[PDB]
């Protein structure tokens, strides 16, 4: 899903009563990985010691 | 049915609001009975006009 922005109309305080504020909630989902690690070549420079 | 008025307050930013449930009451009115009685003799009822 793409960027979705939700607007919370009422936030609550410690005693579960309104404290006079609002909110803006946003999220999205995604995932990725490599299928064939033989189609690339990475160059690594070991600067160890 | 009788009631009071809601009690507001002055509050800062991001302050949980107090509880202000109003209180109700109930007036009562009973109904009573009054009576009068006038007895007349049969002779008088026949004779007087």
């Amino acid at each position: 899903i793409g960027m979705t922005v939700e607007f919370i109309p009422h936030l609550f305080g410690t005693n579960r009563r309104p404290n006079g504020s609002r909110g803006w909630f946003a999220y999205y989902r995604m995932g990725a990985d490599v299928v064939n690690p033989n189609a690339f070549r990475l160059l690594n420079v070991e600067t160890a010691s | 049915v009788s009631s009071a008025a809601v009690q507001w307050s002055w509050d800062a930013e991001f302050e949980e609001v107090s509880d202000d449930s109003p209180e109700f009451g109930q007036p009562e009115i009973p109904v009573k009975k009054a009576q009068g009685f006038v007895p007349i003799s049969i002779e008088a009822l026949q004779d007087e006009a």
